[PDB]
DNA sequence: GCATGCTCTACTGCTTCGATATCG
DNA sequence: AAGCAGTAGAGCA
DNA sequence: TGCTCTACTGCTTCGATATCG
DNA sequence: AAGCAGTAGAGCATGC
C-alpha cells in the first residue's frame, strides 16, 4: 500500500526491579528506557512523521484504559508524534522525575498477564486507517512472570497464539541484566540488548516510493511498451517557510491582483497578452501561442537505433540519472520482451539511444539507455536494480572551450613519491555516511526551539578532513615533496 | 569584446543554376545565412556584421574598372545588424546574375575592413565565404592574397556546395554526392582552394571547409567570434600546506534563454500602465486586511507551527569560512559508480598563469595519478553564501590539455533504495529461444556503428553532441515570422529541423522484416 | 463587487465553483437590474473572454462544466440589456458564432451538458439576432432534427423549444420582407410535405410538420392568395380520416389534437372568403377535443386549453 | 404505447504529495 | 534578493 | 606621470514563485 | 501520480 502506515506500541515494565539501580551507581534501566523512547520520537518527528505511535506502562497501582482491568495504565493514544506529548514525556528523568512517577501512580502490584496483550490488541482494533507493520517493542527485564502458577503461562502462550493468528509482531528490547546471552529461559514460544542504534543512527531522513512518470516507448511506430520512470537521487532540501500572523499564531493566506491603467478598477486575466521588446519593435503574442511554440512531439520515448558502450564518455552528463522499468498495467505482457531484450543486452553489451519527451508538452532531449543487472547473496542483499539507466547528453552551446594554448612536460620521478602519499591517504570510499552539514545543523536548531532543552546542539561537521590525522599519517615528507624538483625561493 | 564579422555571398550565374532533380542550392544558401543572422541578432551580443554580395546586374564599389571589380556590390557595411538585413534577404530571392570572378571579393572586403577599423577594439574577426566554385575565375594574383590572408589576423571559413567530388534533402546523416558531382572548373577550383587552405592553416584546413549539408547541423558558423569563458582562480590544498594556486573553468551546463515574457494588457499594447501586486489579507474569518509588519516566518514541526522568523536564523545560521577547495583524501577503488554524479555543472580545474611552475607541479600530480584507478574527493565551496559540497575529481590526460574534472556527489539523505522484483528467476516471464534469436536479429540489424579501413577504430555517425538544440531555433524563427507577417497564424516548423533530428531510415529498412517477425512471433501486445 | 473581485485572482479555483459563480453573476443580473446599471457592460466581456479562451484553443481538452456555467449565465444576462443587431451587428453575430460552435455537433460523445445549454440559449432568446439566421437554416434544421431523436428525456424537449422558436422567428422575417423568399418558403413547405408523408412511426416529425405548416400558412397570403385557399382544405382533408373516422374510441393515437387546432386557427385568423362546407366537421373535431381530456399530461393539458 | 418505480457501473473530479521550470 | 572579483572614471599629487 | 580607491557590473548563488502529474 | 467517492447517462419493471 502506498498511503499505508505503521503502528508502534511501547510497553514499559514497572513492577519491582527495573526501577532499581541494580545496586549500581551508573544509570537505571527505567531511565535508559525513557532515553530510548524520547530518542525514537525525536527521530520520527522529522523522519517518518505519519506513523502511528502509542506508549503503555504495565503493572502499576492505578489503571486508566477503555476496558478497566487492573495494573494497566496508558498515557498516549495511537496517533501522530506530538511535541506536547514528548514535552510531557521528558519530565520523567532524574530523581525528581522518578518521584513524579511515584506520586502520580507509584508502582508495584500483582501485575499483568495475558491482559496487557489484550489491551494491546484492543488498542490496535480501533484505529481506522490502513496498517502494514504492527510491532511491539516491550521494555522488560525478567524471564519468568509466571514464577508461581502454570495456568498463567498456559493462557499467556495461548493468547500469544491468538495474537499471532492475526499476526501482531512483538520483539522486545531485553535489558542488560547479564549484559548478554546467559538467561535463555522459556520466553521463546511467544516471540519468533542492542540500543545504541536506536539512540543515534536515525538523525534526519525521509522515506517514500512513488513513480514520477508512466510513459511509453515506441520503436518503429507500432511497438509500444509501457514503462515507469523513477528517480533515485531526490536532491532534498528543507520544508517550506510558512508565513504567520503576529500575535494570535495564525496563517495569513494572502492574495494578488493586477489593475491600474491610471484609471483604477480591476482587470481580469482574460485581457492579457505577452510580448517581447527589441529597442523599438515589440513582437506580441497570446499566451496560447507562447505555450504553443514549445510543442514538438507527443509524450513518450522514441527509439533511434543502437550504440556500443565506448563513445559515451563519462565526461558527458547534464542530469541526475533516472531509472526505468516495465510494468504490466497498461500493455499486457511487455516484461517478457523486456526480459529478453535485457538478456541480449547483457550478453552483447549494447545500449540504446532514444528521444525523450516526458510530460505532455516539452521540447525533446536525446537520452541513452544503458543496461543493468542485479546482485544478490543469501542475506537478501538486493543492492542494484535490474533494468535500464538513462544518461543525458548535451546538444550545442553547453560544451564551451578554453583558450587551449598551454602545454608543458614533466619528469617521471614523482610518481613513486605520490604513490606513497596516496597509499598513506588510502581508504575504501564509502557505503553511506557523509551527512549534510547545513540540514543537520538546521534540524538540530529547530529541535532546540522544539523541545527547549537548553540551546542549539552544535551539530558536528563531517565534510571537513581531519588535518592532524593526515599530518601524522603523512609525516615529514611535505617539504621535500614541495621542493624536490620545484623550489619557489621567492 | 567586439568583433567585425564579414560575409561573402554568391548568387552568381551557377548559383542561378537549376536543380539536380531534388532542390536548389540557393534556397539552402539563404536558409543558412538567415539562420546566422537571426542567431547573431537574437543573441543580443555586442558585435558588428558586414555583408557583401556579388552576382547582381549592378555595380556598387568604390573601385570598379572594366572587369576588375565588375558586379562587386558592397551592399552592406560594418554595422550592428537589425531587421533591415533580413528584410533584404527575404527581398533578394531573385537569381539575377552577371559575374566573372569571386576571388577579389575577399580582398575588397578585407580592404574595406582596413578602412573601417577606426577607434574600436577588434581582437578577432571571421569571414564566412560563399562562392560557388564552378564559375570561371582567373589565376592573376595569388601570392599577395595568400600573404595578406596569412597576415591579416582574420580567420576565414569557406563554403562548398552540397557535393564533394540517397534522398538528400538538406542533411540527414547520409551521402553528399549522388553519383558524380564535379566539372573541370570544380576540379581546378577545388584543388586551388585546397592548396590555398593548406598553405593558410594546414591539417585543420582539411576540415576548414563546409558544405550546405552538415554545416546546417553543426555550429561551425561560430568559431573565434565569442569570448571564450570566465576565469576562476582558487588555491588547492592537500593536508596541511600543499597550497597550489589553481585556475578553473566551467563546462557543460543546461543552457537557458535570456529574455523575459512581458505582460501587456489588452487595448494598450503597453506595460507601464499595469500594476501587478499582492495584498496581505488575513482571511481566517471575515477578512481583516493586514500590513507586511505582522509576519513571523513560521516553520512546521510535526503537529504545530513555531516562530523564529528572521533575525534568529540570521543569528544561528550556518557558516563555512569563505571559499575552500580542500582534499578529503583519495580512493584506489573504482567504486564511485556511473550513476551517482548529480550535478548541474561540471568543472575543469586546469592550471594557473604567470610562469606556471605551479601548473607543472599539478602536471606532475596528474601524471602520477593517471596510471591507476586512484581518484580524489574534493570539498568545494564558492563563498560564504555558497554551500559546501564533496565530489569526485576525475583525471583527464589528453594531447594538448591536462585537466582534472570535478563533479558533485550525494549525501546520505539523497539516496533512497527499495526492493524490486527481479526477472531472472521467473516462472511466467521466460522467453524462448526463437524469440531470443528474433531480438538478437533486432539488435544486429538496428545498429549504427561500423568498423573498416583494417585498423578497427570505430566509425559512428549520428553524433548527439554536435546536433543543435531545436528549441531556441524554433522560437527565433517564430519570432521573426510574427514580427514581419503581421497577423498570420504561426507557421509549421521547418523541414531541415527534422532533417537534423531524424534517424537514418536505411536501418529501419534493414530491420523492417525483423519487426514483422516480432509482431508475429511474440505474444500479445495490448 | 465581492463576487466580481473574487474571480480575478490567480487560477486556483477547481472550476466547478467557477461554474456556480458564473451562474450567480448571471442570476444577480437577471433579478433587480436597477442596482447593476453601470456595471452590467463588463460582465458581457468577462463571460465572452472566458468563452473565447475556453473554446478557441489548439491544445488541452476543453474544461467542460465552466462552459455550461458561462452559457446559462449569458442566458440570464441577455434580458433587459439587449445589444441586438439593430444598433450593434458585431457582438450579436459574435455571440451567435459562439453558440453555433456550441451546437456544432461534429462528434458523438456523452454527457450532453454544453449543447443542452446552447439549445436552451437559442430557445429562450432568439429575436435578438435578426439578420444572421437567413442563411444557415438548413444546417440548424439538420442538427436540430438529429437532436430531437436522441432518445433522451431531458434533451428532446429542450430541443423542441429551440426548434419552435426558430420557426416562429423565421416566420415574421420571411413575412415582412419583399418578394425574395419563394425558394425558402417552398423548401420549408416541401420538406414539411416530405415529412408529413413519411409513414413509419414519427409522431414528433408529424407534429413539427403541422406546427410549421400552421406558422407558415400566415405569410403565404402576400402575392398569390390561392395557396392559402388550397391550404386548410389540405388540413381538414388530412386530419379527419386520421382521428375522427378511425382511431377515435380505443387507441393510443389521441396525443395530437393541439397541433391540428393551432394550425387551423392560424390559417383562419387571416383567411378571407370562408368555404362554409366544412364547419360541421370542425364542430365534431373540437367537441372530440373537449371530450378527450383525462388521458393528457400537464404542459400539454395547458396548451390544449390554449 | 407513453410517463413512472428501481438498480447500475464507468467517468470524472477533488485532494494529497511530490517534483520541476522561473524571476529575482 | 545577495555577494565577488573585474574594469573604466576621481584625488592627492 | 603610475599606484590607489571606487562606483559599477557581469555573473553567480539560493530563495520564494509558479505549474503539473 | 495515487486514491477516494458519488454523479449520472443507461437501461429494466410498472402504471393509465
Amino acid at each position: 500500500k502506498y498511503s499505508g502506515r505503521d503502528s508502534l506500541i511501547f510497553l514499559v515494565d514497572a513492577s519491582k526491579a527495573m526501577f532499581e539501580s541494580q545496586s549500581e551507581d551508573e544509570l537505571t534501566p527505567f531511565d535508559m528506557s525513557i532515553q530510548c523512547i524520547q530518542s525514537v520520537y525525536i527521530s520520527k518527528i522529522i523522519s517518518s512523521d505519519r506513523d502511528l505511535l502509542a506508549v503503555v506502562f504495565y503493572g502499576t497501582e492505578k489503571d486508566k484504559n477503555s476496558v478497566n482491568f487492573k495494573n494497566i495504565y496508558v498515557l498516549q493514544e495511537l496517533d501522530n508524534p506530538g511535541a506536547k506529548r514528548i514535552l510531557e514525556l521528558d519530565q520523567f528523568k532524574g530523581q525528581q522525575g522518578q518521584k513524579r512517577f511515584q506520586d502520580m501512580m507509584g508502582h508495584g502490584s500483582d501485575y499483568s498477564l495475558s491482559e496487557v496483550l489484550w489491551v494491546c490488541a484492543n488498542l490496535f482494533s480501533d484505529v481506522q486507517f490502513k496498517m502494514s507493520h504492527k510491532r511491539i517493542m516491550l521494555f522488560t527485564n525478567e524471564d519468568n512472570p509466571h514464577g508461581n502458577d502454570s495456568a498463567k503461562a498456559s493462557r499467556a502462550r495461548t493468547k500469544a497464539g491468538d495474537l499471532r493468528d492475526t499476526g501482531i509482531f512483538l520483539d522486545l528490547m531485553h535489558l542488560k541484566k547479564p549484559g548478554g546471552f546467559d538467561i535463555s529461559l522459556f520466553y521463546r514460544d511467544i516471540i519468533s540488548s542492542k540500543l545504541e542504534d536506536l539512540l543515534r543512527k536515525v538523525r534526519a531522513k525521509e522515506t517514500r516510493k512513488r513513480a514520477l512518470s508512466r510513459l511509453k516507448l515506441k520503436l518503429n511506430k507500432d511497438i509500444v511498451i509501457s514503462v515507469g520512470i523513477y528517480n533515485l537521487v531526490q536532491k532534498a532540501l528543507k520544508p517550506p517557510p510558512i508565513k504567520l500572523y503576529r500575535e494570535t499564531n495564525e496563517p495569513v493566506k494572502t492574495k494578488t491582483r493586477t489593475f491600474n491603467t491610471s484609471t483604477g478598477g480591476l482587470l481580469l486575466p482574460s485581457d492579457t497578452k505577452r510580448s517581447q521588446i527589441y529597442g523599438s519593435r515589440q513582437i506580441i503574442l497570446e499566451k496560447e501561442e507562447t505555450e504553443e511554440l514549445k510543442r514538438f512531439d507527443d509524450p513518450g520515448l522514441m527509439l533511434m537505433g543502437f550504440k556500443p558502450l565506448v563513445l559515451l564518455k563519462k565526461h558527458h552528463y547534464l542530469r541526475p540519472s533516472l531509472f526505468v522499468y516495465p510494468e504490466e498495467s497498461l500493455v499486457i505482457g511487455s516484461s517478457t520482451l523486456f526480459s529478453a531484450l535485457l538478456i541480449k543486452c547483457l550478453e552483447k553489451e549494447v545500449a540504446a539511444l532514444c528521444r525523450y519527451t516526458p510530460r505532455r508538452n516539452i521540447p525533446p532531449y536525446f537520452v541513452a539507455l544503458v543496461p543493468q543487472e542485479e546482485e544478490l547473496d543469501d542475506q537478501k542483499i538486493q543492492v542494484t536494480p535490474p533494468g535500464f539507466q538513462l544518461v543525458f547528453l548535451p546538444f550545442a552551446d553547453d560544451k564551451r572551450k578554453m583558450p587551449f594554448t598551454e602545454k608543458i612536460m614533466a619528469t617521471p620521478e614523482q610518481v613513486g613519491k605520490m604513490k606513497a602519499i596516496v597509499e598513506k591517504l588510502r581508504f575504501t570510499y564509502r557505503s553511506d555516511s557523509f551527512e549534510n552539514p547545513v540540514l543537520q545543523q538546521h534540524f538540530r536548531n529547530l529541535e532546540a526551539l522544539a523541545l527547549d532543552l537548553m540551546e542549539p546542539e552544535q551539530a558536528v561537521d563531517l565534510t571537513l578532513p581531519k588535518v592532524e590525522a593526515m599530518n601524522k599519517r603523512l609525516g615529514s615528507l611535505v617539504d621535500e615533496f614541495k621542493e624536490l624538483v620545484y623550489p619557489p625561493d621567492y | 569584446n567586439k568583433a567585425a564579422v564579414v560575409l561573402c555571398m554568391d548568387v552568381g550565374f551557377t548559383m542561378s543554376n537549376s536543380i539536380p532533380g531534388i532542390e536548389s542550392p540557393f534556397e539552402q544558401a539563404k536558409k543558412v545565412i538567415t539562420m546566422f543572422v537571426q542567431r547573431q541578432v537574437f543573441a543580443e551580443n555586442k558585435d558588428e556584421i558586414a555583408l557583401v554580395l556579388f552576382g547582381t546586374d549592378g555595380t556598387d564599389n568604390p573601385l570598379s574598372g572594366g572587369d576588375q571589380y565588375q558586379n562587386i556590390t558592397v551592399h552592406r557595411h560594418l554595422m550592428l545588424p537589425d531587421f533591415d538585413l533580413l528584410e533584404d534577404i527575404e527581398s533578394k530571392i531573385q537569381p539575377g546574375s552577371q559575374q566573372a570572378d569571386f576571388l577579389d571579393a575577399l580582398i575588397v572586403s578585407m580592404d574595406v575592413i582596413q578602412h573601417e577599423t577606426i577607434g574600436k577594439k577588434f581582437e578577432k574577426r571571421h569571414i564566412e565565404i560563399f562562392t560557388d566554385l564552378s564559375s570561371r575565375f582567373s589565376k592573376s594574383q595569388l601570392d599577395i592574397i595568400i600573404h595578406s590572408l596569412k597576415k591579416c589576423d582574420i580567420s576565414l571559413q569557406f563554403f562548398l556546395p552540397f557535393s564533394l567530388g540517397g534522398p538528400f534533402r538538406l542533411g540527414g546523416h547520409g551521402p553528399s554526392f549522388p553519383l558524380k558531382g564535379i566539372t573541370e572548373q570544380q576540379k581546378e577550383g577545388l584543388e586551388i582552394v585546397k592548396m590555398v587552405m593548406i598553405s593558410l592553416e594546414g591539417e585543420d584546413g582539411l576540415d576548414e571547409i563546409y558544405s550546405f549539408s552538415e554545416s546546417l547541423r553543426k555550429l561551425c558558423v561560430f568559431k573565434k567570434i565569442e569570448r571564450h569563458s570566465i576565469h576562476w582562480p582558487c588555491r588547492l590544498t592537500i593536508g596541511s600546506n600543499l597550497s597550489i594556486r589553481i585556475a578553473a573553468y566551467k563546462s557543460i551546463l543546461q543552457e537557458r534563454v535570456k529574455k523575459t515574457w512581458t505582460v501587456v494588457d489588452a487595448k494598450t499594447l503597453k506595460k507601464e500602465d499595469i500594476q501587478k501586486e499582492t495584498v496581505y489579507c488575513l482571511n481566517d474569518d471575515d477578512e481583516t486586511e493586514v500590513l507586511k509588519e505582522d509576519i513571523i516566518q513560521g516553520f512546521r514541526y510535526g503537529s504545530d507551527i513555531v516562530p523564529f522568523s528572521k533575525v534568529d536564523e540570521e543569528q544561528m545560521k550556518y557558516k563555512s569560512e569563505g571559499k575552500c577547495f580542500s582534499v578529503l583524501g583519495f580512493c584506489k577503488s573504482s567504486q564511485v559508480q556511473r550513476r551517482f554524479f548529480m550535478g548541474n555543472q561540471v568543472l575543469k580545474v586546469f592550471a594557473a598563469r604567470d610562469d606556471e611552475a605551479a601548473a607543472v607541479a599539478l602536471s606532475s600530480l596528474i601524471h602520477a595519478l593517471d596510471d591507476l584507478d586512484m581518484v580524489a574527493i574534493v570539498r568545494y565551496a564558492y563563498d560564504k553564501r555558497a554551500n559546501p559540497q564533496v565530489g569526485v575529481a576525475f583525471p583527464h590526460i589528453k594531447h594538448n590539455y591536462e585537466c582534472l574534472v570535478y563533479v558533485q556527489l550525494p549525501f546520505m539523505e539523497d539516496l533512497r533504495q527499495y526492493m524490486f522484483s527481479s526477472l531472472k528467476n521467473s516462472k511466467k516471464y521466460a522467453p524462448t529461444e526463437a524469440q531470443l534469436n528474433a531480438v538478437d536479429a533486432l539488435i544486429d540489424s538496428m545498429s549504427l556503428a561500423k568498423k573498416d579501413e583494417k585498423t578497427d577504430t570505430l566509425e559512428d555517425l549520428f553524433p548527439t553532441t554536435k546536433i543543435p538544440n531545436p528549441r531556441f531555433q524554433r522560437l527565433f524563427q517564430c519570432l521573426l515570422h510574427r514580427a514581419l507577417h503581421p497577423r498570420e497564424p504561426l507557421p509549421p516548423i521547418q523541414q531541415h529541423i527534422w532533417n537534423m533530428l531524424n534517424p537514418p531510415a536505411e536501418v529501419t529498412t534493414k530491420s523492417q522484416i525483423p519487426l514483422s517477425k516480432i509482431k508475429t512471433l511474440f505474444p500479445l501486445i495490448e | 463587487s465581492k463576487f466580481y473581485g473574487e474571480l480575478a485572482l490567480k487560477k486556483k479555483i477547481p472550476d466547478t465553483v467557477l461554474e456556480k459563480v458564473y451562474e450567480l453573476l448571471g442570476l444577480l443580473g437577471e433579478v433587480h437590474p436597477s442596482e447593476m446599471i453601470n456595471n452590467a457592460e463588463n460582465l458581457f466581456r468577462a463571460f465572452l473572454g472566458e468563452l473565447k479562451t475556453q473554446m478557441t484553443s489548439a491544445v488541452r481538452e476543453p474544461k467542460l462544466p465552466v462552459l455550461a456555467g458561462c452559457l446559462k449565465g449569458l442566458s440570464s444576462l441577455l434580458c433587459n440589456f439587449t445589444k441586438s443587431m439593430e444598433e450593434d451587428p458585431q457582438t450579436s453575430r459574435e455571440i451567435f458564432n459562439f453558440v453555433l460552435k456550441a451546437i456544432r455537433p461534429q462528434i458523438d460523445l456523452k454527457r450532453y451538458a454544453v449543447p443542452s445549454a446552447g439549445l436552451r440559449l437559442f430557445a429562450l432568446h432568439a429575436s435578438q439576432f435578426s439578420t444572421c439566421l437567413l442563411d444557415n437554416y438548413v444546417s440548424l434544421f439538420e442538427v436540430l432534427l438529429k437532436w430531437c431523436a436522441h432518445t433522451n428525456v431531458e434533451l428532446k424537449k429542450a430541443a423542441l423549444s429551440a426548434l419552435e422558436s426558430f420557426l416562429k422567428q423565421v416566420s415574421n422575417m420571411v413575412a415582412k420582407n419583399a418578394e425574395m423568399h419563394k425558394n425558402k418558403l417552398q423548401y420549408f413547405m416541401e420538406q414539411f410535405y416530405g415529412i408529413i408523408r413519411n409513414v413509419d412511426s414519427n409522431n414528433k416529425e408529424l407534429s413539427i410538420a403541422i406546427r410549421g405548416y400552421g406558422l407558415f400558412a400566415g405569410p403565404c397570403k402576400v402575392i398569390n392568395a390561392k395557396d392559402v385557399d388550397f391550404m386548410y382544405v389540405e388540413l381538414i382533408q388530412r386530419c379527419k380520416q386520421m382521428f375522427l373516422t378511425q382511431t377515435d374510441t380505443g387507441d393510443d393515437r389521441v396525443y395530437q389534437m393541439p397541433s391540428f387546432l393551432q394550425s387551423v386557427a392560424s390559417v383562419l385568423l387571416y383567411l378571407d372568403t370562408v368555404p362554409e362546407v366544412y364547419t360541421p366537421v370542425l364542430e365534431h373535431l373540437v367537441v372530440m377535443q373537449i371530450d378527450s381530456f383525462p388521458q393528457y399530461s400537464p404542459k400539454m393539458q395547458l396548451v390544449c386549453c390554449r
